[PDB]
DNA sequence: AAAAAAAAAAGGCGCGTATATAAAAGCTATGGAACGTT
């Protein structure tokens, strides 16, 4: 895929544990390439290294 | 369910602002599915 | 610290960066050490000199240098962001003089010679062009 | 003179008097952050008051990022409770002001080189390195970080007046080493 | 980086100015008498 | 003799037991006489000025080095040379009369 | 002629410089030891 997504909002809960970053950005917009505003976007991401 | 399943490589914060770089993930948003190649997320913790 | 002490006391202009290029001091512990050493010597007991050194290092004539001298002399009385680490002010006065003249020492060579910002010079030059009023001797 | 060096920050350590489970706090707490490979310190922040909790494995919690003493204290009392909110028997113990960081402005450039030649017992200007000047007053034990723009930054304090009282005794010297 | 030019400079100079052909540490063992002061008493001199 | 020296012997002193366990020494360069004015300029130095101010009619020396890191086995200022007057390297060496006068230097 | 692509950089903040506190948790080096080693 080639789509570029951009998310910007307010973070209320960040959590890091064993290279697992969890973000919950409240009222954030998802910019496809059509920007989708997500009030509650669960972000769970790990280390890619 | 508005869940971003990706991998973070860069998050920089300056006392009030996030700059999160997410790479090679899959995002499902409200009866829609989206997968990106790069993701640049800048949250704001009050 | 004592080397800069000697140079300042005997009226010799020396850059912390030059001194550090001589000696690995990490420059921050050097700053603290020079502070404490100056205070110690004050207990135990004037920035124009830098101009001609750089004038020479760039190969500049003596009338150019005295034009820069008068410019720097007025720099103190021309707050309006006058100095705030006046090494930048000295180098921008030099740039003013060369631009007043027709010398092919364009900013690249001077910056790479004096290890200065290529941008702080034009940042000073912005206010320098307004300040141009009080700089014409002859 | 008469310029109040506004406290740019106030630091405060509080000891929970316990031993948490660092992995437990990372998974359970919400405004919590803690990375082993970098530094074993829990990065806990609360939106009101906006400070940081430097929670270590030994219950040493540091409150930094407020501008006043009580905000660095109120956040701590909230900080302890949210740790208790995890499910631990944490206790708000041993609160103390750590540091008061502060800056001010005088609206006139200062002859720091003038400050350094006569008050070299007290001044330190590094124009090639630091655009300010370090003027450490012994009594009170306050450091005046004295900028050419006029920024007199003051820190190394736990007393609010100590920052204030030191400046009142230093402005005439800056007027001594002033330009206009 | 860190080459003592003063070595050559001062060494040459001192040797000329005194004429002790040798080393600056060589006081008498150095051969002396070279490098006098150019008698300028009279053009022909 | 002086010209011969400063033109050949100088070099062949270097192109000798020069390289060091690696560091190389190359072309040697000789400037015209100058002074490093104390805390200030470096500039040409006519003999007259040298005589009056007790300076030394000398020239700097520059030699080219190549640092060489061993890599699996298996330009640079130096000193300052006094100049004989009217040697090929002296300012006067070729000047004419009227200049000599202007330099306050008896023909 | 016209679309689309290929690619330099400009300008902005990188953080970074120093400056100053204030906090002990991986690492360093100092500081202490005297008994294994000829």
């Amino acid at each position: 895929t080639q789509s570029k997504l951009t998310v910007k909002g307010n973070l209320d809960t960040y959590g890091f544990c064993d290279d697992v970053w969890t973000f919950i950005v409240k009222n954030c917009q998802v910019t496809v390439e059509s920007v989708i505003s997500v009030d509650k976007l669960r972000i769970v991401a790990c280390n890619s290294k | 369910e508005n869940l971003m399943l990706c991998l973070y490589d860069k998050v920089t914060r300056t006392k009030a602002r996030w700059k999160c770089s997410l790479k090679d993930g899959v995002v499902t948003i409200n009866r829609n599915d989206y997968t990106f190649q790069k993701a640049q997320v800048e949250a704001e913790w009050v | 610290a004592s080397i800069l002490i000697g140079c300042r006391r005997a009226e010799v202009a020396r850059t912390f960066k030059e001194i550090q290029s001589l000696i690995h001091v990490k420059t921050k512990e050097f700053g603290k050490t020079l502070n404490i050493m100056k205070n110690i010597l004050r207990g135990k007991s004037q920035n124009l000199t830098y101009i001609p050194r750089f004038c020479s290092h760039l190969g500049l004539p003596m009338q150019v240098t005295t034009s820069a001298e008068y410019t720097a002399k007025k720099c103190k009385e021309i707050k309006e962001i006058a100095g705030k680490s006046p090494i930048t002010i000295a180098v921008v006065s030099i740039y003013l003089n060369i631009l007043l003249f027709q010398i092919p020492i364009t900013a690249a060579k001077v910056g790479q010679t004096l290890q200065v910002t290529e941008g702080t010079i034009k940042s000073g030059y912005k206010i320098l062009y307004e300040h141009r009023d009080k700089l014409v001797d002859p | 003179s008469g310029i109040v060096p506004t406290l740019q920050n106030i630091v405060a350590t509080v000891t929970l008097g316990c031993r948490l489970d660092l992995k437990t706090v990372a998974l359970h707490a919400r405004n919590a952050e803690y990375n082993p490979k970098r530094f074993a310190a829990v990065i806990m922040r609360i939106r009101e008051p906006k400070t940081t909790a430097l929670i270590f494995a030994s219950g040493k919690m540091v409150v930094t990022g407020a501008k006043s003493e009580d905000d660095s204290k109120l956040a701590s009392r909230k900080y302890a409770r949210i740790i208790q909110k995890i499910g631990f028997a944490a206790k708000f113990t041993d609160f103390k002001i750590q540091n008061i960081v502060g800056s001010c402005d005088v609206k006139f450039p200062i002859r720091l080189e003038g400050l350094a030649f006569s008050h070299g017992t007290f001044s330190s200007y590094e124009p090639e390195l630091f655009p300010g000047l370090i003027y450490r007053m012994v009594k009170p034990k306050i450091v005046l970080l004295i900028f050419v723009s006029g920024k007199i930054v003051l820190t190394g304090a736990k007393q609010r007046e100590e920052i204030y009282q030191a400046f009142e005794a230093i402005y005439p010297v800056l007027s001594e080493f002033r330009k206009m | 980086l860190a080459i003592n030019a003063k070595t050559i400079t001062s060494g040459l100079k001192y040797a000329l100015a005194t004429g002790n052909w040798g080393e600056q540490k060589k006081a008498m063992s150095s051969r002396a008498g070279v490098s006098q002061v150019l008698n300028r008493y009279t053009y022909s001199s | 003799s002086f010209n011969q020296f400063v033109d050949y012997t100088l070099q062949d002193i270097i192109c000798e037991d020069s390289t060091l366990i690696e560091i190389s020494f190359g072309k040697i360069y000789v400037t015209k006489p100058m002074v490093n004015e104390s805390d200030g300029v470096t500039h040409a130095l006519y003999p007259q000025e040298a005589r009056l101010r007790n300076l030394t009619y000398s020239s700097g020396l520059f030699v080219d080095v190549k640092k060489r890191t061993y890599e699996a086995i298996d330009k640079v200022f130096i000193g300052r040379l006094p100049i004989m007057l009217r040697s090929k390297n002296c300012y006067l060496s070729e000047a004419t009369e009227s200049d000599l006068y202007k330099l306050k230097e008896c023909p």
